C-alpha cells in the first residue's frame, strides 16, 4: 500500500499526472491541433502568477463563487489563425522559452465554432520551482 | 480474526439479503414488484434493490468501516413469488428511520425510487406500496386542512361536493373564463376549475383569470346563498411565479387554489402546502402526469404510493380516478387508495393491493375527487363507490349540456341530491341505481335534458 | 352551431393534410390502442386531451377559434415488428404554452392522455422544441463552454467521484473522504443523490466541512477543485437556503435531483445559479421509473430536452457500459441533444424531430454508475472530451484508499486523451493503452488488477 | 331550452334542488341518523342571520380567506346524545318550529368520531321569505 | 436572585417570599401593555367583574366546535370566553383555524348582543416566531384579546409579546401555568406574589390569581396581599399578609386578577366580596356544564354577579347576606335556578 | 345509555383505567403523589390525568362532541412507595395528538400546568417522562450534539476544561477580555460569562463581546489550539 504525498506535489491540469512530455510527443499533439483546424497559441506566467489563489476577494462581498486569480496569463504574441504549418509552432515553443527561461509557458489551443479552448498543456517549467514531484515519487 | 476491508466486487446479499430480520416500528417499508434477467437469483436481485437505494455500491469501498453498516443498510427481508408468474417477485426492503430527512418527501422518493428502476440487473421494477411509520409520518406539515376542516370552513355536510373543469382546456379568454365559471356556480355546482394545464397563456394571462373568476365567484355565491369556489391554478415555472400566483388568490379572498404536485414537483408542491396552511387556502390537487408512472403492472410507481406521497406532502383534495369514466381505475384498488387517502388507520388488504398496515396517526384524511368523462348516469355508481366525503366532477357533462352552465351545473346537483336522498331512504344504489335516476329525469326537465344526450354513453372495452 | 353529444375525437383533431408550422411543438408518441379502436381516432384523443378537447362537445367552443388553438394528429406511422403499435405525431400551436415553463409544457402533453381507457400504452419519444419556445427559457445557468472557462480546465473529460457509503457517513467523515479523493486527482467530489440532511449527518454541517476539503485539496494540488454539494429539498425555501449557503461559502458547484424535487423548483434553482455565479449538477435520480420500458412513459431524450430548458449545466447521461441501462445509439443521440446547437433528425438514434436550440448553451453529459479504470477507453470513445466521468465505488472501492484512487483514475483518463490525441484508435487499441499505463502506474495498476474482470453485460 | 333563473333562487345546501321534504321524507331521514348513531341537532337563525355574508371583514387585513359571517346559527337546546329515538327528535322539530315560527329551522347530525357534522337539511323557512322559488317555477 | 443559591449543600431548603423593586428599576420596564384602567376603557365595561369561561373539553374539540362553543357562552352574557393554557396548535385543532371560527363567533356574539365581546387566543407556542405570528393572525384579525402562558412560555417570550401588544393595541392575558410547581409548598420555592410582580414587570393585562373557593389552593390573607401588589400604585409591607415589602408602583399600570377554576354560582358572592368590581371571574365548568348549555349557563353566571353587585351597591354585607342573595335570584332566574340546583352540594374544604 | 348528566363525579369514573395497555406513541409521565387525607389514591391520580389533559370538575355536555377515549389521559397504574405512609407513584399515559409538534412548551403546560396546585393534594412530584420517538421526531432537538461538536473544535480523547469569569458582576468589558485571554492561553478550552452577566450598566454586552472576540483570537494564536467562550 503506497502512500500519494501531500508535499509538494502540485499539478498543472491536462497531462500533469503522465510523464513529462518528450519532444516528439509534443509534436505529436501538435499535429493534432493542426489535424483538426484548431487555433494554436502559447500563454506565459512568472512563478508566482501561475497558480490559481484569491487575492482580490478582499475587495469582494459575497460574490467569490467561481472568482480565482490567475487563471489568466500572458499570451505569446498573438494566436495563430489560419496558420497551418505544424513547425512553426514549434519554432513559437522554442522562441517564448528562450524569452523567458523562468516562466511556466504552456500551448493553448482554440477553437472557434464553440468559441472555448479546446486543449492545453505545459510545456516548460521554470528550473527554480521546487514545488513539483517527478512521476516516480509522487507515492511512498 | 475479525472483519476488515477487502477491496473487490462481491455480491450483495452478502450484506443486504436479511430473511431474519424483524421489521422495526419505526422502518420505513417498500414492497417492490421485482422482474429479475434470467439467471439472476431473487434474492441477489432483491439485495442490490435494497443497496443502492440505502448505503450500498457495486464494489466494496473502505469507508464503510467508520460507520456502522448494520445501523443504516436497507434490507431486503422477505420475497414471495407472484402467483401465475415465471419471473416476477415482490420483494421487502426495510430502510431505517435515519434514512430521512424529515417532512422531505422528495428525499423518501429519491432514496427509494432514485436509481434501481434502471438496473441493468432487472427487467422491470414497481413501487406497490410503502409503510410510512408514525415516527416519520409526524415530522410532515402534511395537508393543509383536510377533509373535516374543509367541510367546516366551506360549510357543507351530508353529500358529495360538485365540481367542473371550464373547457375547452385551452383557447379561453380571461373574461370568458369567468362567464362559463359565473354560468356553472350559479346552476348548484359548488366548485369550477381551471383545467390542469390552464397556467399562463398568450390567450389568458393569469391575473387576469384570477380576477375575473373572483368576481365570478362572488355573484354567484350571492345569487345562490351558497358558498362558492374555483381552483384558480398556482401550478407554475419557477416557485417564485408559484408564490405570487397563491398570494394574489389570497389576496382575493378566494377561498381555494390547485397545484400539479407532479408536474410543478414535489419540492414545489410542500412549498404551496405550507403556504395554504398559513393562509387559510383550501389546495386541491391535480394529478397530470400520474399515468406515465402508474399505469403498467409490471414497471414504475403504484398510484397509492403517489397518494400517500401527496397526502405527506399535502394536499386538501386529490384525483382519484373514476372508475366508470374515460380515464382508466380498477374499483377494488381504487377503493383501496381512497380509504388510504381518507382515513387514520388502514390494516393490510391484499385483495385491495394494500401490503401494509398504514397508522397516519393523526395526518388529516384527502378528498378524493373523481373527474374525467362522467355524466348523470354515472351518478348513482360515483355516490356508492366514495360516499358523501368525496368531491365529482363534470367538465364536458357540465359545459355539454344542451342549454349550457347553468342548466348542466342544476342536472347533475339534482342528480346526486337524488342519489344521496335514495341512499338515507335505504334504497341500494348499486341495484337501484338506474332506478333512481329515471324518477329524477322525469321529474326535472334540465336533468331529463342530460339524460338524453349520454344515455347511450359509457366506457367499457 | 352547438350540437350537444359526444362524436368522434377524429373528426376534430385527426387533420393529415397540416403543414407544421416553423413555431409548433411536435410531439412524437409511441402509441398502443385497444383493439378495435382505430389508430387515427386514438392519434385523435390524444391530440385532443393534450390541448383543448373533452369527451362530449361544448358550446363554449364557439366563443374561441378551435381552429387556432388545438393540438393536431398530423400523421401516423405503424411500427415495423408490430401488431398493434404506431408512432402518432401531434402538433401544438406555442399560444397553447406559458413562456419558459417546462412544468406548464409536461402538463399539456403528458398530463392525462396516459390514462385513457381507449389505449393500452402510450410512448413520448420525443419533443420537437421549436427557437421561438426555446427563446423564451433561461436555461442552463452556464453550459459546457462557461462551465469550462470558469473552472479554467481545458482538453479532457472531467472527474467526479460520489462519496460512499451512500447514507451512513458523518459530516467530518464526509469531508475527510473529500479531501483525499479531490487530492488524488479528481476534478470533483458529489453528495450522493439522497444525501440531503438527515439525523446522521446535517446539511449545514456536511457544507462546512466539505467546503473546508475543497480548500485544502485545491491549495495541494493547486488545480481547481468542486465538490457537487446537495440542495435538494422538502421545501423551495430550504432548497434555497441551501444554496445560498454553498454561495456564502465560495464554493463553485451545487447539486439538484430535478425529478425528485420538481421542475418547478429545478428551474427556480437555475435561475439562482444564473444570478450568483453557481454551477449546477443535476442529478436525474427517478428517471428510469419513467423512461425505461419501451411500450410506456417518457423516453430519457425527452426528459434531457426538459432539463436543457429547465436548466442545468450538468445532466447525468448514464454509462452505456456500466452498472444502470443504456443502449449505445440511443445514449450517443441524447449526448448530442444535450450538448449541440443543432441535431438533425435521425431514426436510428431515436432523434424523430430535427432540434435547433438556437444558442441555448449545451448541458455537460456526466457517465456514472458502475465504471472503473478498464472502461475509460470506452467511455472517452463515447463521450469525448465534453463529458464528466465518475467514479464512486471505482475510487473509494481502490485497495489503497481514495487519495491513490483517484490517481488511478486520473491516469487512465490522461493515458486515453493522449493516446486518442496520438491517432491511436480508442475502440480498438483500447485495452492495449489501459495496460500500456498500468505497467508504468503502480496506483493504476492497483486497480485494474481488482476490477479486471468485472463487467455489466446481461 | 329552458333558462335558470337569477332571481331571487336563494338555495340551502343539501336537499334544497329536490321537491321540499314530505313529513314522512324528514323522517326517513332520522331513522338514517338514527340508524348510524349519529348525534341529532337542531339550529336556527332569524331571516337576516340565515345567509352567508361578510360585513364583519371591514375589521380585517388581508386574511379573509374562508371566512364568511352566519355559518353558525343558533343551537335549539343541546344535540340529543345517545337518544336513540326516531319519534323524540320530531317531537323536537316541533317545539322548535313552534317557539320560533318566523326563523329558518334546520336538522344536522353530528359524528363524534371523524368529529364533523354528517348530514344537514333545511325543515323551516319563514313565511314571509320571499327569496326562493318552488321547484317548478326555477327555470323560464 | 434565584440563579444558583437554592441548590446549595450548605442550605436545606429556601424560599423566595418577597422582592422590593425600587421606582427606579420599575421605570426601566414597559409593563403591562394596557393595565386595569385602559382595558376597560376599550372594552367599554364599568362597574362589575368581568366574566370568563375557559372552553371544555381542554383538548379534543375541532375548530369549528371550539368558535361553536364560543359562540353559544359569549351570547348568554359572559364577557370574555378562552382557549385552555394548553391549546396551542394540535392534530385535532391546528392555531390558525381555531383563530378564525373564534373570531366568527366573537363577531356574530356582539352583533347580537350589543355588548362587546372577546376570546383569549392562546399565543403561547414553540419558538418566537410562532407565538409571533398568532398574536400578528389575531391583531389581523381585529380581535381584542390574546393570552400566553408566560412561565411554561418564559419570560423573554412574554416580554417581547407584551411589546407587541403595547405597540398593536391588544389586550394580554395571562395564564400562569407551571406555577404550583415552584409556589406550593411553604419551605421551598418562590411565592406567587414574586411571580406576580414579575409577571406585571415582564407585562400582562390579567392575570390568575387563584380562587381561595375553587379547586386549586390559596389561602384568603396572602392572596388578598398579592392582588393588592397586581392592581395598586402603593402597596403599605403588612406582614399579616406576607408582604415583606413597601412596593412602589411609581405609576406602572395594574393588572387585573382573574379568579379561575372550580367555582360556580355559589361562589358568586364570596368572588365579588374578595376582588370587588376590578377582577375577571371564568366559569368554564360553572358554565358548560349548566344542564341547558352554554347559553344559559352564560346567562345564570351574569345574573349571579349582576344580583350580588346589585346587592353590595345597596348596602348589603355580601360576606354574610352571601346565600341570600342568591336563593332571591334563583326564585326569580329559571336559568340561575337550574345552576344553583346542579351545584348546590359542591364544596372545596380538606 | 351515555348521554349529557350534569353535575361533578368522580375523576376516577372517567380517568383512572388500570387495564390500559401503553401504546408505542403515548407519552408517560410518573408521578410521586401525595394525597390530602382521605382521598383514594385512584381518585387523585386520576384528578392529575384529568385536569392534564381533558378533564374539568364538573361534567361538561361538549364531550360528546368528540371521542374522549381518543383523547383522555389515563391513569393506569399506581405504586406505593416503600417507606411511605401517604406517598405513591401515579403512571399517566397521554396519547401523541395531545401535544404540539416541536414545542416543549405545550408539553409542560399539559404535564405540569396546573394539578401541581390542586386543593385534593399536599405534594406533587414529576420524577420522569417517556417521549416516543413519534414526538421526538417533532423537535429539532440540539444544534450539534456531543459529535459535531467535537468534530467542530477538532478536541478528541478527553473532557473539555472550561471556567467562569469572576466576579461574578462588577468587572469591566477590558477586564472581562483581560481574564479571558490569560485563562484560556493556560490551556483551558473555554472560559464564560457568568449565567447573570447578561449587559448591564458596569458592562455593556456589546463591549464585552468585542474584547472578548479579542482575547478569544490571541488565546488561539498563542496555543495553536481552538478557543471558545
Ligand atoms: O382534463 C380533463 O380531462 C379533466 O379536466 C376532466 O375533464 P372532463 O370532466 O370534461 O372529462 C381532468 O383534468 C381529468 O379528470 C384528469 O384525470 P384524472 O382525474 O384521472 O387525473
Ligand atoms: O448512486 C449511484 O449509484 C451513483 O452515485 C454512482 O455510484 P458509483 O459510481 O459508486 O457506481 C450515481 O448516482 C448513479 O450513477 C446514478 O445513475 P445514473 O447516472 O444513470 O442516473
Ligand atoms: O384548566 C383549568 O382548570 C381552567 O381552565 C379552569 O377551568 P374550570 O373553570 O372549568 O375549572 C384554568 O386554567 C384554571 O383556573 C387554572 O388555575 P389557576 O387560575 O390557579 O392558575
Ligand atoms: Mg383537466
Ligand atoms: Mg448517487
Ligand atoms: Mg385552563
Ligand atoms: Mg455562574
Amino acid at each position: 500500500m503506497m502512500v500519494w504525498t501531500p508535499v509538494n506535489n502540485k499539478m498543472f491540469e491536462t497531462f500533469s499526472y503522465l510523464p513529462p512530455l518528450t519532444d516528439e510527443q509534443i509534436a505529436a499533439q501538435v499535429d493534432y491541433i493542426v489535424a483538426n483546424g484548431w487555433i494554436p497559441c502559447l500563454e506565459f506566467a512568472e512563478a508566482d502568477k501561475a497558480y490559481v489563489s484569491n487575492e482580490s476577494a478582499i475587495r469582494f462581498g459575497s460574490v467569490s463563487c467561481l472568482y480565482y486569480d490567475n487563471r489568466y496569463w500572458t499570451m505569446w504574441k498573438l494566436p495563430m489563425f489560419g496558420c497551418r504549418d505544424p513547425m512553426q509552432v514549434l519554432r513559437e515553443i522554442v522562441a517564448c522559452t528562450k524569452a523567458f527561461p523562468d516562466a511556466y509557458v504552456r500551448l493553448v489551443a482554440f477553437d472557434n465554432q464553440k468559441q472555448v479552448q479546446i486543449m492545453g498543456f505545459l510545456v516548460q517549467r521554470p528550473k527554480t520551482a521546487r514545488d513539483f514531484q517527478p512521476a516516480n515519487k509522487r507515492s511512498v | 480474526a475479525g472483519a476488515g476491508f477487502k477491496a473487490g466486487v462481491k455480491d450483495y446479499r452478502l450484506t443486504y439479503y436479511t430473511p431474519d430480520y424483524v421489521v422495526r416500528d419505526t422502518d420505513i417499508l417498500a414492497a417492490f414488484r421485482m422482474t429479475p434477467q434470467p439467471g439472476v437469483p431473487p434474492e441477489e436481485c432483491g439485495a442490490a434493490v435494497a443497496a443502492e437505494s440505502s448505503t450500498g455500491t457495486w464494489t466494496t469501498v473502505w469507508t464503510d468501516g467508520l460507520t456502522s453498516l448494520d445501523r443504516y443498510k436497507g434490507r431486503c427481508y422477505d420475497i414471495e413469488p407472484v402467483p401465475g408468474e415465471d419471473n416476477q417477485y415482490i420483494a421487502y426492503v426495510a430502510y431505517p428511520i435515519d434514512l430521512f430527512e424529515e417532512g422531505s418527501v422528495t428525499n423518501m422518493f429519491t432514496s427509494i425510487v432514485g436509481n434501481v428502476f434502471g438496473f441493468k440487473a432487472l427487467r422491470a421494477l414497481r413501487l406497490e406500496d410503502l409503510r410510512i411509520p408514525p415516527a416519520y409520518v409526524k415530522t410532515f406539515v402534511g395537508p393543509p386542512h383536510g377533509i373535516q376542516v374543509e367541510r367546516d370552513k366551506l360549510n357543507k355536510y351530508g353529500r358529495g361536493l360538485l365540481g367542473c373543469t371550464i373547457k375547452p382546456k385551452l383557447g379561453l379568454s380571461a373574461k370568458n373564463y369567468g362567464r362559463a365559471v359565473y354560468e356553472c356556480l350559479r346552476g348548484g355546482l359548488d366548485f369550477t376549475k381551471d383545467d390542469e394545464n390552464v397556467n399562463s397563456q398568450p390567450f389568458m394571462r393569469w391575473r387576469d383569470r384570477f380576477l375575473f373568476v373572483a368576481e365570478a365567484i362572488y355573484k354567484a355565491q350571492a345569487e345562490t346563498g351558497e358558498v362558492k369556489g374555483h381552483y384558480l391554478n398556482a401550478t407554475a415555472g419557477t416557485c417564485e411565479e408559484m408564490m405570487k400566483r397563491a398570494v394574489c388568490a389570497k389576496e382575493l379572498g378566494v377561498p381555494i387554489i390547485m397545484h400539479d404536485y407532479l408536474t410543478g414537483g414535489f419540492t414545489a408542491n410542500t412549498s404551496l402546502a405550507i403556504y395554504c396552511r398559513d393562509n387559510g387556502l383550501l389546495l386541491h390537487i391535480h394529478r397530470a402526469m400520474h399515468a406515465v408512472i402508474d399505469r403498467q403492472r409490471n414497471h414504475g410507481i403504484h398510484f397509492r404510493v403517489l397518494a400517500k406521497a401527496l397526502r405527506m406532502s399535502g394536499g386538501d383534495h386529490l384525483h382519484s380516478g373514476t372508475v366508470v369514466g374515460k380515464l382508466e381505475g380498477e374499483r377494488e384498488v381504487t377503493l383501496g387508495f381512497v380509504d388510504l387517502m381518507r382515513d387514520d388507520y388502514v390494516e393490510k388488504d391484499r385483495s385491495r393491493g394494500i401490503y401494509f398496515t398504514q397508522d397516519w396517526c393523526s395526518m388529516p384524511g384527502v378528498m378524493p375527487v373523481a373527474s374525467g368523462g362522467i355524466h348523470v348516469w354515472h351518478m348513482p355508481a360515483l355516490v356508492e363507490i366514495f360516499g358523501d366525503d368525496a368531491c365529482l366532477q363534470f367538465g364536458g357533462g357540465t359545459l355539454g349540456h344542451p342549454w349550457g352552465n347553468a342548466p348542466g351545473a342544476a342536472a347533475n346537483r339534482v342528480a346526486l341530491e337524488a342519489c344521496t336522498q335514495a341512499r338515507n331512504e335505504g334504497r341500494d344504489l348499486a341495484r337501484e341505481g338506474g332506478d333512481v335516476i329515471r324518477s329524477a329525469c322525469k321529474w326535472s326537465p334540465e336533468l331529463a335534458a342530460a339524460c338524453e344526450v349520454w344515455k347511450e354513453i359509457k366506457f367499457e372495452f
